[PDB]
RNA sequence: UUAAUUCCGAUAACGAACGAGACUCCUCCAUGCUAACUAGUUACGCGACCGGUCGGCGUAACUUCUUAGAGGGACAAGUGGCGUUCAGCCACACGAGAUCGAGCAAUAACAGGUCUGUGAUGCCCUUAGAUGUCCGGGGCUGCACGCGCGCUACACUGAACGGAUCAGCGUGUCCUGCGCCGACAGGUGCGGGUAACCCGCUGAACCCCGUUCGUGAUAGGGAUCGGGGAUUGCAAUUAUUUCCCAUGAACGAGGAAUUCCCAGUAAGUGCGGGUCAUAAGCUCGCGUUGAUUAAGUCCCUGCCCUUUGUACACACCG
C-alpha cells in the first residue's frame, strides 16, 4: 500500500527485518504494508551494506537470510 | 581413435564424438555448462557425476545437435555422452570397463542409453489433437 | 559426365530400370555413382468425402508420392528419364 | 553422495509404514532434478516409483495456463526448498515426506444410491500431493506472495499439523465425514 | 564469444561499445519501438548499444546474416488482442542502422556471398571482451 | 481405539455401483489371526499396508 | 477367455465363407548391407582470433549423423503365478517395443443428406417483356432478442522491456533472399529457386535468463470509437486487410446444465496447407513443452444379444 518510506516504516525496516527467518520482498511488503517495488528496492540496499544475505536470485523469487 | 555416438530424443538427433585427449565435452563448440537452460544443467552433467571426471580425462567429446526443443536437446545431449564413452571403452578399452560404466548408467536411469520411442501422434480430423475432439 | 534423372510413382518399377540402368553401363566399363535416392515426396490432398455438407466432418486423406534418384555416369510405363550434362 | 545439489537425499525417514512403499526418496531414486520424464504413466503402479519431489512438481502444473510448463514448476520446487531450509533448518526433503504423512486421508466415503471405505496406500499419496498443490496455488491466486512462499508454507505447515494447512483442513474434513458414515 | 556466459557477454559488449564513444545512435532512438508487435518502447535507454552488441555476437555465430536476417533474429510473438497470437518479424529500419553503425567501426563489412559478415578486427575485439568475462567470473 | 495397521493379502473384487470401491481381504500384522475383509478406495495391490482407523466392524 | 461369433470348451453336428484378424501406409532400431558435389561426418591443408573457436574457405578417405532401397527384428518368445493347469490373463528378465496411428471395412437398413458438384438424370415449370445470359447498383454483413461451434481474458504459475536458445509438416512461376528508403505498415533496384540445390542451418512461439511493475478493473483485459500512413484490386463507403497515435468497456473462474479425453495423450505454444488479387478467430496437418487421474463398473445414458409377448408384417411413424 505504501509507496514511499516514512520515519516510522524506514526505522521499523532496518531493525527487525535483518532478524527475519524469511527475508523476501513479498513477505516484507506485507507486515510494512508497503508495495513490492518498494519492498524490492529496500532489501538490495540492505544487501549491500550487508545487514542481510542472499540465498538465492532469480526473475521473481529473490531470497534474503540474516547475517 | 575417436568414435561417433547419436543420442535421440522426439526429434533432438545429438551425435557425440568422443575422441581420445583432454576432458573436454563441449556441445556445438560451447562448454556443457554454457547450455542456455539452467534448469536442466544437472541432466548433462548426470554421465559426469556419476561415472566421475577420471574416467571422462581422457577423452574430449563434441556433440553437435539439431532437431527437437529445447528439453528434447537436453535429453540428446547426455544420451549421446553416455553411449560415447560406453562405445569407446569397447573398441578401446577392455569390455570389463565397459560393464563397469553401462551398469551405472543403467541402474540410474535407462534413458541415458537406450532412447525411448516415444513420438507425436498423428491428429485427427474431427478434433483438435491427436486424441481430443470437438 | 552425364547425371540421369529418374522419377517415378512406383518403387519397384523405378528401381527396376535403375538396376538395369547401373548394370547396363557397368558392362561398358563406365565408372558410375550409386543410386542418389532424393527424399520422397507425398502430394497431400485432404478433401471432403460428401458431395454436400451433410457428412459428419470425415475428411479423405489421398497421397502421391513421387520418388526420385539420380544417376551420375562418366524404361518402364510410369518412369521418367531424364538426361543432362 | 547424491543431492538436488545442496539437499542430501539420506537421513530422510518414513514414518508410516503405508506410506514407506509408495514414496520414492532414498538409495534407488535419488536424482539431482525432480525431472526424468520416465514414463511412469504407462502401467497400474509405475507412478509409485516416481519421486516424490518430481510428483510434487508435477501437480503444480495445474491451470489451462501452467500446462506444459514443468521447467517453471522445478524452478518453483527448488525455490520452495530454500524457503523451507531457511524457515525450518531441517532437510527439505524430511519436509515434504512429513507433509505426505499427514495429507493422507486414511479413509473416506463412497456414494450409495453414504458408506465409510479405507483409502489405499497410493491414493493417500496421490491425493495429498493433489491437497498440497491445490492449496499452495490458491493461496497465490491474488496476492503479492510468490508460488515459492505458499508452497513452502503449505509444506511446513503440513509437515507441523498446524491445522492452517489447506491439505490439513481437508483431510481432517474428509476423515470426519467417514467418521459419522461408517 | 563462446565459453563464457552469452547474456553477460551482450552485456559487458555494449558497457565497451557505449565506453568506445563512437556509435552511430541515430535520431529517432528515444520514439521508435523496436518492432511493430512491440507495445512499449524499450525501457533501457541505451537499446542502441545493447542491440549493436548483441547483433555483432550474431554475426560472429553465423556470418552473412543481412537485415533479413537480423529482423527474423529479434523477431516474437505479436499480441493480436481477441486473436490468436503470432510470431512477427523485427524493425527492418532498426536492423538497418544498427548494421551500419557496426560498419563504422570496421568490425562488419559486406560478404561477398550475401549480406554482411565479421571482420578480423571485429572478432579480434569480441575475443577482448569474451576475455574479460572470464576473468570477471 | 487405536489405529491399527493392516497388510493386504488378496485382492478380491471390486464392489460399489462405479467399481470404485475394491474389497480386499486384510490381515493385521501384529499377529496372523484377524484376517478381516475391508473395502479400499484406490488403486490396491497384493502387499499393500492399510492404514485402518476402525477395525471392529467388517462390512 | 478375447479389442472382436476372438478362441478354447460344451456339443447333432462336421467342415467352411464374408466381417473381425490378417493385409496396406505409417514411427520405434540395424555403428550389418546398398549407395550419395542437390546429404553430411571425420582427418587434413589453408586463415581469422584469443589448442580452443569458425554453416570461414578448398578435394582426398567413407556412411555415425542425413536421405531410401533391400533384408532382418516381436512371436505372449522366455520366467513366475493364476486358470477345465486348456483358451488366455497377471507379474518379471531380455530387449529399439511386451495392446502404435490411419486406411480398408460384411449382411442389411434410413424415405438419412446432396437435383446448389456434374454435358448423372425422370417429370414439372420458365423460354425471349426469359427462371436463359450479360453489364451496372444493392443484398447475403441488415438487429429489441434466443441459441450453437470458437477466440481473448479475468493475471505476480503474470503483463511488459531486454538477453539467450531450440522444431517439424509443407508450399513455391509464385516462394523469397541480399543492398538502399521509412517509425511502422511500405517502397525500390539487384538477385536465386519449376526446387534435398534458392527462400533455408526454416535463428517459430511457448519456454529459459535479467530487468523493472506489486490485493490494486492496474504496466490485468484491448472490446468499443477518433485522427492519420500504406498495401491488394476496375473499384473498399456498410471501416478488405495492415500500421501508428489516441479512446480503455464488460470480465475477479462463471447458475441449472453440459462437452472432450488414458501417454508424448490432455492442455499450453507457435508453424504449414486448404480458402487466398486482398486472407484466418475456421479447418486439415506439423513439431514444441508436457501432466493429474484411471488398468475399473453397469450406477446413469447409449446400442447389441438371448429369453418372453404380439391382433404388428407398409412391421409402433404399426
Amino acid at each position: 500500500n505504501l509507496v514511499l518510506f516514512d520515519k516510522a516504516t524506514y526505522d521499523k525496516l532496518c531493525k527487525e527485518v535483518p532478524n527475519y527467518k524469511l527475508i523476501t520482498p513479498a513477505v516484507v511488503s506485507e507486515r510494512l504494508k508497503i508495495r513490492g517495488s518498494l519492498a524490492r528496492a529496500a532489501l538490495q540496499e540492505l544487501l549491500n551494506k550487508g545487514l542481510i544475505k542472499l540465498v538465492s536470485k532469480h526473475r521473481a523469487q529473490v531470497i534474503y537470510t540474516r547475517n | 581413435q575417436s568414435v561417433q555416438v547419436f543420442g535421440r530424443k522426439k526429434t533432438a538427433t545429438a551425435v557425440a564424438h568422443c575422441k581420445r585427449g583432454n576432458g573436454l565435452i563441449k556441445v556445438n563448440g560451447r562448454p556443457l555448462e554454457m547450455i542456455e537452460p539452467a534448469t536442466l544443467q544437472y541432466k548433462l552433467l548426470e554421465p559426469v557425476l556419476l561415472l566421475g571426471k577420471e574416467r571422462f580425462a581422457g577423452v574430449d567429446i563434441r556433440v553437435r545437435v539439431k532437431g527437437g526443443g529445447h528439453v528434447a536437446q537436453v535429453y540428446a545431449i547426455r544420451q549421446a555422452i553416455s553411449k560415447s564413452l560406453v562405445a569407446y571403452y569397447q573398441k578401446y578399452v577392455d569390455e570389463a570397463s565397459k560393464k563397469e560404466i553401462k551398469d551405472i548408467l543403467i541402474q540410474y536411469d535407462r534413458t541415458l542409453l537406450v532412447a525411448d520411442p516415444r513420438r507425436c501422434e498423428s491428429k485427427k480430423f474431427g478434433g483438435p489433437g491427436a486424441r481430443a475432439r470437438y | 559426365r552425364i547425371r540421369i534423372t529418374l522419377t517415378s510413382r512406383n518403387v519397384k518399377s523405378l528401381e527396376k530400370v535403375c538396376a538395369d540402368l547401373i548394370r547396363g553401363a557397368k558392362e561398358k566399363n563406365l565408372k558410375v555413382k550409386g543410386p542418389v535416392r532424393m527424399p520422397t515426396k507425398t502430394l497431400r490432398i485432404t478433401t471432403r468425402k460428401t458431395p454436400c455438407g451433410e457428412g459428419s466432418k470425415t475428411w479423405d486423406r489421398f497421397q502421391m508420392r513421387i520418388h526420385k534418384r539420380l544417376i551420375d555416369l562418366h524404361i518402364e510405363p510410369g518412369v521418367e528419364v531424364e538426361v543432362t550434362i | 553422495i547424491k543431492l538436488f545439489g545442496k539437499w542430501s537425499t539420506d537421513d530422510v525417514q518414513i514414518n508410516d509404514i503405508s506410506l514407506q512403499d509408495y514414496i520414492a526418496v532414498k538409495e534407488k531414486y535419488a536424482k539431482f532434478l525432480p525431472h526424468s520424464g520416465g514414463r511412469y504413466a504407462a502401467k497400474r503402479f509405475r507412478k509409485a516409483q516416481c519421486p516424490i519431489v518430481e510428483r510434487l512438481t508435477n501437480s503444480l502444473m495445474m491451470h489451462g495456463r501452467n500446462n506444459g510448463k514443468k521447467l517453471m514448476t522445478v524452478r518453483i520446487v527448488k525455490h520452495a526448498f530454500e524457503i523451507i531450509h531457511l524457515l525450518t533448518g531441517e532437510n527439505p526433503l524430511q519436509v515434504l515426506v512429513n507433509a505426505i504423512i499427514n495429507s493422507g486421508p486414511r479413509e473416506d466415503s463412497t456414494r450409495i444410491g453414504r458408506q465409510a471405505v479405507d483409502v489405499s496406500p497410493l491414493r493417500r499419496v496421490n491425493q495429498a500431493i493433489w491437497l498440497l498443490c491445490t492449496g499452495a496455488r490458491e493461496a497465490a491466486f491474488r496476492n503479492i506472495k510468490t508460488i515459492a512462499e505458499c508452497v513452502a508454507d503449505e509444506l511446513i505447515n503440513a509437515a507441523k499439523g498446524s491445522s492452517n494447512s489447506y491439505a490439513i483442513k481437508k483431510k481432517d474434513e474428509l476423515e470426519r465425514v467417514a467418521k459419522s458414515n461408517r | 564469444v563462446k565459453d563464457v556466459n552469452q547474456q553477460e557477454f551482450v552485456r559487458a559488449l555494449a558497457a565497451f561499445l557505449k565506453k568506445s564513444g563512437k556509435l552511430k545512435v541515430p535520431e529517432w532512438v528515444d520514439t521508435v519501438k523496436l518492432a511493430k508487435h512491440k507495445e512499449l518502447a524499450p525501457y533501457d535507454e541505451n537499446w542502441f548499444y545493447t542491440r549493436a552488441a548483441s547483433t555483432v555476437r550474431h554475426l560472429y555465430l553465423r556470418g552473412g546474416a543481412g537485415v533479413g536476417s537480423m529482423t527474423k533474429i529479434y523477431g516474437g510473438r505479436q499480441s493480436n488482442g481477441v486473436m490468436p497470437s503470432h510470431f512477427s518479424r523485427g524493425s527492418k529500419s532498426v536492423a538497418r542502422k544498427v548494421l551500419q553503425a557496426l560498419e563504422s567501426l570496421k568490425m562488419v563489412d559486406k560478404d561477398p556471398s550475401g549480406g554482411r559478415k565479421l571482420t578480423p578486427q571485429g572478432q579480434r575485439d569480441l575475443d577482448r571482451i569474451a576475455g574479460q568475462v572470464a576473468a570477471a567470473s | 481405539q487405536p489405529i491399527k495397521l493392516a497388510r493386504v493379502t488378496k485382492v478380491l473384487g471390486r464392489t460399489g455401483s462405479q467399481g470404485q470401491c475394491t474389497q480386499v481381504r486384510v490381515e493385521f500384522m501384529d499377529d496372523s489371526n484377524r484376517s478381516i475383509i475391508r473395502n479400499v478406495k484406490g488403486p490396491v495391490r497384493e502387499g499393500d499396508v492399510l492404514t485402518l482407523l476402525e477395525s471392529e466392524r467388517e462390512a
